[PDB]
RNA sequence: CUAGUAACGGCGAGUGAAGCGGCAACAGCUCAAAUUUGAAAGCUGGCUUCGGCCCGCGUUGUAAUUUGGAGAGGAUGCUUU
RNA sequence: AAGCUCCUUCGACGAGUCGAGUAGUUUGGGAAUGCUGCUCAAAAUGGGAGGUAAAUUUCUUCUAAAGCUAAAUACCGGCCA
């Protein structure tokens, strides 16, 4: 029931994806289309540069993994990053 | 006064083109096979301003002989308020 | 009138054209201080000194061309001669 | 040509309507006149005439039309600019209330 | 009337104690060079290609 | 092209759709 | 911010500063040439915000202009004929655009930013290149200047029937019959 | 009960589990149960007695409910009189429905107009407002307000105190009025009190008094303390105060949640171990700080009054009031005593400025003894380089300086004893050199008749 | 004259004020 | 199509549009106004083995960011080269 | 490098230009329809244009004095067919 009685409530199905859409007997080119359109791509996963990883590894190898000491300590961040941001570089450089 | 500022502005020199590349060598080759923040003389009306307006200059020293001398008119008042 | 549930529409920038820019009034008033008066400004000056502020309202009026125009410029200048007055 | 009529009358130029109605009491009050005569014109097309007295005084709004100005052969009369008329008024003008104030005025 | 009446500091005989901007500083005011580390990077590059 | 302009083009560049019937 | 000063400045025009500034140069620029060159533009404010850059490429023109009129009066603007003079002058130029500097009793001065189309930097530079290209020949000459378009009233509403999109060719689909196959 | 037998929901019960709230207390007991079934409520209680969860309990509970969205509109707002209270409440609020899908916003006096505004057209399910922001907006900023359920006031006695009473006669016409549940909260009865309870609860409201009508009086037995210190190093004598008397208990008291986050990590960087609680803290965590502290024999902790006023004070050794307090009242006679506890015997200080000696004629007024308390120039330590280097250079530290000064600078111009504690007497360079500026950052302090005119007879105005 | 302890201390026209008509509120230049 | 309508005209000779509506075609953007200031990062030449070397322009402002149904800065977590 | 999100921080928008008076010309268009010449010459919760008798000038709708941009349209000329 519509409490509110707000028009977009049988509507539905604040950020969404932004560079895609998150989408769900008959012709030939249109089943064609439809699986070239289904067909699994790969994604080429992006790498960190060498001087990043060995930042990140002078850091680990300094402070272990209290990224907290990480992002206040200004000899070896210089940059001054926050936490989150150290923490998900190492996440994505694969240790922790 | 002209020289005493003059000493002090000319221990606080730019850098030359040349020295910039140098140094940019300089850090190059180091990597190849950490530092504090430069201290400078500022120049450029707009930047010089801009300084002035947030009240991070400490000195101010203005040419007298501008050609459309509209450019440093409101600089003398403007530095003293 | 054809009953349309009415929408609340966020603040637009555009009709928020009116200017309260801070930094624009202490530099409209910097350069007021710094370039001076103009000729007819100074003799409405004059006159508001001396007393007659209907002789520098129609005088102003006469000068600039509409009611309201006369009326900015002389409370202008007026809160101009209060804040020399001040000064001093 | 009221005015003109009018020997005791300055005469004004556009008033801005995004104005207020007293802003206009305050330009009275700057050519020492106590009654406004104001001609107020919509969309170019239909006037509106106020009568009032500047300070305090009553005010009297009125739509102005059927207008057949001087300039236009076929008065065949002329008079004296600025002389004393003669003032007729109606017996409605003395009956009714509003009739008199607008008489007054 | 004098023709060449003395200035009234009106406005600026009081000085204002705070920036005319409440603008926040950015990072890079207080963090070293990004132009710069990019540009020393691309003279590593040209080191190592020779 | 402006450097804005290209960065535009290579994140938001015009993408193959097709609509049914 | 400066530019901003400046801008206040350039609307306060009868100020004291201003004015003996505007005296003083009328003086120069009347003992001067009737058309000559300046390097540095007199007024940076409006020349920046007109399109003025201090590039290699880009130069002033001052030119000083007889006023009055011809009981007849001149459809395009005295602006718009000092952009024509200079732009035959610097024939080789493309006429970027105008503004005032100074007035007098007898002439009217103006300083025209003009941009060079051959050269390198201007063609490499973006948001200029559109210059370099041919469709740009003499807008002075032909309206296209912001004096141009004042005077042909390119505006919208409908006080500007007339004269948008083309006074002469909206009146010629005013005034042609048109005819078609199944009347 | 506890809060489990309460047929809530799983988001808000597992919310509530994570902060580590499982006995309720009085006001939650007598409060919640009405509050759920809808009949509106007006109580007598404390602050700090859990009275926040108490009403931020039914409000979060039917917004999801009934699933509001932030196209909806604003739903529950609850005004409150300090900026400070609206900021307690605001991270309760947080911590309460860190798992439900509603929106929460605050909107205070002196923050920025533009933004608050711009909140507002975006969307909060849970608003939390100081009366006059919150009416100069409802008149104002266009944002959608007709789908408001809960109106929650939190003491009305402070706001009625304050000087509020035009504005929320305005607030309570403006804001609708049908299928509206009010909640309306006071310490004292006062005939005000009483005529917003007229104006805004529907007629025959509930009372929750949980109040303690044997209420203990102070004596001649208060002995107070004061520190006259210019402004520019009234943190040199904190740090030197805590430096020296680190073997000791101390608790000081600040004026603002930002002010104390600024100062926790600022004495970090200047090696002193401080414990520090503020609002932007987990419940949890902070719980666990007041009970190591509580329990240590030695240690300096850091908190704001409204902290101190929600919180039991143990037995300590010296209370430092650093930043003038929100209730100067309640100052002199309440935590006077908290100082001096159980068997043992402590002691008090308010830091004073030159420009705040009508604060001493208040007390001689009160008759309450006062000592003095000298400080040698010789032994106040200067640590003012090195904390102007700190400043200038780390990005963090900065932000964290900017926010505690803007938020004293608000506090002290929102104070309720002006003539104490006037704004326009500080002297903001010596303010912005204590909190190590150089120069002082950008804050806004504030933050005849016409001719013929006559009086507003009718129009077509909005 | 500080009465209370700590709450505050309690602290030109051109025209003349009469009634209007209506019952209202008017001002007399 | 509106429409020979409104409108201006001794309301003569006459002059004479536009909004809406159906269609065709559709596409949006760039500067000036902010300090990169922890680094004029920009660009014209002409000398070249072409890979990079110098002369200069420019701070009275050349790059990057932004153009008010906006935007900036911090934080944050996903997503794109 | 980029898009979004959020906010106890900010948010700069074009002057001898608008406008007033006046002369010429022009338009169906003295709220001057537009343009140009001369005199005077602005503003910042501003300015422009509309609606409104409805009680005061409420309400509505856009941001001028900088600039670019293909297609649908013209075509007695050019290369052809």
């Amino acid at each position: 029931s519509e409490s509110d009685a707000v028009p977009q409530q049988q509507q539905q199905e604040n950020h969404i994806r932004q560079h895609d859409l998150e989408l769900e007997s008959k012709p030939e080119v249109l089943r064609a289309l439809e699986r070239e359109a289904t067909r699994p791509v790969e994604k080429t996963v992006r790498h960190q540069s060498e001087r990043e990883r060995e930042w990140l590894q002078r850091l680990v190898d300094k402070h272990g993994d209290d990224v907290a000491a990480m992002a206040r300590d200004r000899k070896l961040n210089p940059y001054q990053q926050t936490a989150s941001d150290i923490k998900r570089r190492l996440k994505k450089a694969g240790l922790l | 006064l002209a020289a005493q500022a003059f000493k002090l502005l000319n221990k606080y020199r730019p850098e030359t083109k040349q020295e910039k590349k140098e140094r940019l060598l300089r850090e190059a080759t180091a990597i190849k096979e950490v530092s504090k923040k430069p201290y400078t003389v500022k120049y450029g009306l707009n930047h010089v301003v801009g300084l002035i307006e947030n009240k991070k200059a400490s000195l101010v020293l203005i040419a007298n002989d501008v050609d459309p001398i509209e450019l440093v008119v409101f600089l003398p008042a403007l530095c003293r308020k | 009138g054809h009953k349309t549930t009415r929408r609340v529409l966020k603040e637009r920038p555009s009709r928020r054209k009116g200017a309260q820019s801070k930094r624009t009034q202490f530099v409209r008033s910097l350069i007021r201080e710094v370039a001076g008066l103009a000729p007819y400004e100074r003799r409405v000056i004059e006159l508001l000194r001396n007393g007659k502020d209907k002789r520098a309202r129609k005088f102003s009026k006469k000068k600039l061309g509409t009611f309201g125009r006369a009326k900015r410029k002389c409370e202008e200048l007026q809160r101009i001669i209060a804040e020399s007055r001040r000064a001093h | 040509d009221l005015a003109s009529m009018l020997p005791h009358g300055r005469k004004d130029a556009k008033f801005d309507t995004k104005s207020r109605l007293y802003e206009l009491c305050e330009l009275a009050e700057l050519y020492n006149c106590n009654n406004v005569l104001f001609f107020e014109a919509r969309k170019g097309k239909d006037l509106y005439m106020w009568f009032s007295k500047v300070p305090n005084g009553p005010t009297v709004k009125f739509y102005a039309q059927n207008l057949h100005t001087m300039e236009e052969l076929h008065f065949q009369g002329n008079c004296l600019k600025g002389s004393r008329p003669i003032l007729s008024f109606d017996a409605a003008f003395e009956q009714e209330p509003y009739l008199k104030v607008i008489k007054e005025l | 009337e004098d023709p060449y009446p003395d200035t009234v500091e009106w406005f600026t005989s009081v000085e204002e104690k705070m920036p005319l901007s409440a603008a926040p500083e950015p990072k890079r005011r207080f963090i070293p060079s990004k132009n710069e580390a990019k540009q020393i990077m691309k003279l590593v590059r040209a080191i190592r290609e020779g | 092209v402006l450097e804005k302009t290209k960065k535009r083009l290579t994140h938001f560049p015009q993408r193959k759709y097709a609509v049914k019937a | 911010g400066a530019l901003k000063y400046l801008e206040e400045l350039s609307k306060k025009k009868q100020s004291d500063v201003v004015r003996f500034l505007l005296r003083v140069r009328c003086w120069e620029y009347r003992q001067l040439n009737v058309i000559h060159r300046a390097s540095r533009p007199s007024r940076p404010d409006k020349a920046r915000r007109l399109g003025y850059k201090a590039k290699q490429g880009y130069v002033i023109y001052r030119v000083r202009v007889r006023r009055g009129g011809r009981q007849l009066k001149y459809q395009r603007s005295l602006r718009a004929t000092a952009e024509e003079r200079v732009g035959r002058r610097c024939s080789n130029l493309r006429v970027l655009n105008s503004y005032w500097v100074n007035q007098d009793s007898t002439y009217k001065y103006y300083e025209v930013i003009l941009v060079d189309p051959n050269h390198k930097a201007i063609r490499r530079d973006p948001r200029i290149n559109w210059i370099c290209n041919p469709v740009h020949k003499h807008r002075e000459c032909r309206g296209l200047t912001s004096t141009g378009k004042k005077s042909r009233g390119l505006n919208k509403g409908h006080r500007f029937n007339k004269t948008r999109a083309g006074r002469r060719k909206t009146w010629k689909r005013h005034n042609t019959l048109s005819l078609w196959r199944y009347r | 009960q506890e809060f489990s037998e309460l047929n809530l929901s799983e988001k808000t019960t597992k919310a509530i589990a994570e902060m580590g709230f499982t006995k309720m207390t009085e006001i939650q007991r007598r409060a919640i149960p009405p509050a759920l079934a809808g009949k509106d409520v007006l109580g007598a209680a404390k602050t700090g007695s859990g009275k926040t969860l108490a009403f931020l309990i039914p409000a979060v509970e039917m917004l999801s409910s009934l699933r509001f969205k932030p196209r909806n509109g604003t739903g529950a707002i609850v005004v409150t009189p300090t900026r400070e209270l609206a900021l307690q409440i605001f991270g309760v609020a947080r911590e309460l429905m860190k798992y439900h899908s509603q929106t929460y916003g605050v909107v205070i006096g002196g923050a920025n107009r533009r933004a608050e505004a711009e909140k507002l057209g975006k969307g909060v399910n849970l608003l939390i407002a100081t009366p006059g922001r919150l009416l100069d907006h409802l008149q104002n900023t266009p944002f959608v307000f007709k789908n408001l359920k809960s109106l929650i006031i939190d003491e009305a006695d402070r706001i009625l105190e304050i000087g509020f009473e035009d504005e929320m006669r305005q607030i309570v016409k403006i804001l609708p009025k049908e299928d509206r549940q009010t909640m309306l909260f006071s310490a004292t009865q006062t005939t005000k009190v009483e005529d917003l309870a007229r104006i805004s609860l529907r007629p025959g409201p509930l009372y929750i008094n949980v109040d303690e009508e044997k209420k203990y009086s102070t004596v001649e037995g208060l002995e107070q303390g004061y520190v006259v210190v210019e402004a520019d190093k009234r943190f040199l004598l904190l740090f030197s105060f805590l430096k020296k008397m680190a073997k000791k208990k101390i608790i000081v008291f600040f004026s603002s949640c930002n002010s104390v986050k600024y100062y926790s990590e600022l004495l970090q960087y200047i090696d002193l171990p401080v414990l520090d609680l503020h609002g932007k803290q987990k419940q949890q965590k902070r719980t666990n700080t007041f009970f190591e502290f509580c329990n240590a024999k030695s240690g300096t902790l850091i908190c704001t009054d409204v902290a101190a006023r929600g919180l039991d004070i143990p037995q300590v050794d010296w209370i430092v009031q650093f930043d003038p307090p929100d209730d100067p009242r309640d100052y002199i006679h309440r935590v006077g005593r908290t100082a001096r506890g159980n068997n043992g015997k402590g002691r008090s200080l308010l830091f004073l400025q030159p420009c705040e000696l009508g604060f001493l004629a208040h007390l001689k007024a009160a008759k309450v003894p006062v000592v003095e308390y000298d400080f040698p120039k010789n032994k106040i330590l200067n640590v003012q380089s090195q904390l102007e280097k700190l400043i200038s250079t780390n990005y963090y530290l900065n932000q964290s300086a900017k926010e505690g000064y803007r938020s004293y600078i608000h506090a002290y111009a929102s104070h309720s004893l002006r003539s104490v504690f006037d704004v326009h007497k500080l002297d903001l360079v010596k303010v912005a050199k204590s909190f190590g500026f150089s120069t002082p950052p950008r804050v806004d302090i504030t933050l005849r008749r016409a001719y013929g005119s006559q009086p507003r007879q009718g129009g077509r105005y909005k | 004259e500080i009465l209370e302890p700590f709450v505050d201390p309690p602290r030109d026209r051109n025209y003349r004020i009469e009634k209007d008509a209506n019952g209202g509120i008017r001002y007399v230049y």
